């Protein structure tokens, strides 16, 4: 149809989720 | 005997043409895009009744579909021109104080009326008391901003419908277009958008008034001879 | 061969910019109230920045300036509200003047 | 007393573009004063009360 | 027959 | 005697109907214009309702293939020290210049993503572009 | 209509009512187009389309209103709260 139409996808600019200073630590 | 010919050659003839005033030459999707008409508010402010006119959200900012704006604007400008041709009273209304001065000047320049100030209860629904029993109300109300300064619909939108006055209105993504006769989805905030709207309506109104005089003058010259 | 709206939108600088946070943009002062500078930078809403202490007199109507954008529109939904409250202005930091 | 003259003609069109405000004289003055303040920007006691 | 309104009396 | 029931139908239907019933002796000046050139939607009052349960708005997020290239470029090289000029309708930023070169090399048959990204940086450096990696 | 005096309330109501007129569609200018069953608050009204000669077999207030509209033949049943304004 048309090449300039928007495409469905996931947010590419989404920032990674913030983690607590103890995330991944025992 | 002569009235039926008058009303038929002057009042009914323009209504037989799809664009009698050639208002489509006044704007384009590009001219609207350069004026930032496609820019809407953030998605969190979106009014449900504006979803049909929204192209999408670009990073939580709503984008107005200018393809629809172009079609709606054609109808609104065409309607506005026909009403100016018929010598209707056109009232511009907006509470956006950034543009009060601009809108008041545009109204004076086109020979029409502006109400940019606080709207007192009953200007339309109680006009006979406020102005007099013989007061003539507007035949068309054009809203360049349909919201008041507390972000609710301007009271004149409801009262215009009560008084059976058609309304043209620029409707942003946070506005309610249900009761606006000829809504025009577009940016109402950017100075470039608002300036464009004022040029288009001013030009449509001024052209229709000049067209009315040309037709009348020709109809009279031919009548004598 | 008339360009479509979808094409205009794809190739607009505002679309190409992506997110506005921490983006340097050029603004133009169009209105001044005391030491409050109203600056248009190509978005929907202007930003309002206080006159800098240094070289304050250089900032006049029409002066082009450098901004670091934070938000194109300041909006928030507050407790009990059905819609977001908007102040109808962008959030930006005035860095200085742009010169050639 | 001073009486304001009819504010519309035979065709019913008001003379002043600010008629429908109900305060055309007051708001026309504010419009003129606001316009003068703008033009200045583009360009740039004891005995009176 | 509701008594008809009479504005003229108090007219200024 | 125009009806003031603005929530019952539209100004056209209310005006059209009272004209038929003979309540309005003359049609208003706008009626013939509305009839000839009507709006797309008849302006009928509707009550706006909040959505509930699983109802969602039909507005989609606007994304483009190049946004993936822009997201990576901003992560790797940050925002360019050059300032955006959103007034110029043909403005090109360093990211857009990167995206255009990235697209050109992709059309030359290269398909790897990590390799297509490193070759693009070299091409711009050869052209004199300043690419200061953030980290 | 509201007022301290009864004759003033009559004036206000009747003069205001002409500014809030509905248009009611009538089948063959004598009945409704179809059966109408609705609830308004707690008042239920069920109306039936009827042929000519049936007359107005409805709540006395509905009869009064139907003569003003021009409906000659209809059956109506009112259930629930019987409130004149509702
Ligand atoms: S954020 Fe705390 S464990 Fe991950
Ligand atoms: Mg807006």
């Amino acid at each position: 149809s048309n090449e300039d139409l928007p495409i469905s996808m996931e947010n590419p600019y989404k920032e990674p989720l913030k983690k607590c200073i103890l995330c991944g630590k025992h | 005997e002569d009235s039926t010919d008058f009303n038929d050659k002057i009042l009914n003839e323009p209504l037989k043409h799809s664009d009698f005033f050639n208002v489509k030459e006044l704007f384009s999707v590009r001219s609207l895009f350069d004026a930032r008409v496609h820019l809407g508010h953030k998605a969190g402010c979106r009014h449900r009744f504006m979803e049909p006119y929204i192209f999408g959200s670009r990073l939580d900012h709503d984008i107005i579909d200018l393809e629809q704006t172009a079609t709606h604007l054609q109808l609104a400008l065409n309607f506005t021109a026909h009403m100016a041709y018929r010598k209707g009273i056109i009232l511009f209304i907006s509470r956006n104080r950034q543009f009060s001065y601009l809108i008041e000047n545009m109204a004076r320049d086109c020979g029409e009326y502006a109400h940019t100030r606080y709207f007192r209860g009953g200007m339309l629904t109680n006009a006979r008391l406020l102005f007099g029993p013989t007061v003539r109300l507007p035949d068309l109300i054009i809203f360049l901003h349909t919201l008041n300064n507390i972000f609710e619909p301007h009271v004149a939108v409801r009262d215009a419908a009560k008084m059976n006055i058609p309304t043209v209105g620029i409707v942003d993504t946070n506005c309610n277009p249900c009761l606006i006769t000829y809504p025009v989805p577009g940016n109402d905030d950017s100075p470039l958008a608002v300036h464009l709207y004022c040029r288009l309506f001013q030009t449509a109104i001024t052209r229709a008034k000049e067209k009315r005089q040309q037709v009348e003058a020709l109809y009279r010259l031919q009548g004598q001879k | 061969n008339v360009e479509s709206f979808a094409s205009m939108l794809r190739h607009s600088p505002l679309t190409q910019m992506g997110p506005a946070k921490d983006k340097l943009v050029i603004g133009r002062i169009f209105h001044i109230v005391e030491n409050d500078l109203y600056i248009d930078f190509g978005g929907k809403f202007h930003c309002v920045c206080r006159r800098p202490e240094v070289d304050g007199e250089k900032y006049q109507k029409g002066t082009r300036v450098r901004l670091r954008l934070l938000d194109l529109e300041l909006t928030s939904r507050f407790l009990g509200a059905t819609t977001d409250t908007t102040v109808l202005e962008a959030n930006a930091v005035l860095l200085g003047i742009q010169e050639s | 007393p001073r009486q304001r003259a009819i504010q519309w003609g035979e065709d019913g069109r008001p003379f002043h573009y600010l008629f429908y405000t109900g305060k055309q004289s007051y708001y026309s003055l504010m419009h003129d004063v606001y316009g003068m303040l703008l033009n200045l920007e583009k360009h740039q006691v004891i005995g009176s009360r | 027959v509701i008594p008809k309104k009479n504005v003229p009396t108090s007219k200024r | 005697a125009g009806s003031r029931l603005e929530t019952v139908g539209s100004i056209f239907s209310r005006t059209r109907d009272l004209v038929r019933a003979g309540v309005l002796k003359e049609k208003p000046l706008w009626f013939d214009v509305y009839d000839a050139f009507p709006p797309l939607r008849e302006p009928v009052f509707q009550r706006p309702r909040v959505r509930y349960g699983k109802a969602k708005a039909p507005i989609q997020d606007i994304w483009y293939h190049e946004d993936r290239i822009r997201a990576k470029f901003y992560s790797v090289y940050g925002s360019g020290q050059r300032a955006f000029d959103l007034f110029n309708p043909n403005f090109k930023s360093t990211c857009q210049r990167f995206v255009e070169k990235y697209t050109e090399l992709q059309k030359l048959g290269e398909t790897d993503e990590e390799k297509l990204f490193v070759e693009t940086g070299k091409a711009l450096l050869a052209e004199g572009v300043i690419l200061r990696r953030v980290g | 209509g509201k007022a301290t005096d009864r004759m003033d309330a009559f004036r206000k109501a009747k003069n205001r009512a002409v500014h809030h007129l509905h248009y009611i569609e009538r089948y063959e200018d004598h009945t409704i187009f179809h059966d109408i069953s609705l609830r308004f608050k707690r008042t239920h009204i069920k109306m039936k389309k009827q042929p000519k000669g049936y007359g107005l077999r409805c709540h006395r207030a509905i009869i009064t209103i139907c003569r003003l509209i021009g409906i000659k033949d209809m059956y109506a049943k009112v259930s629930g709260s019987i409130n004149m304004l509702s």
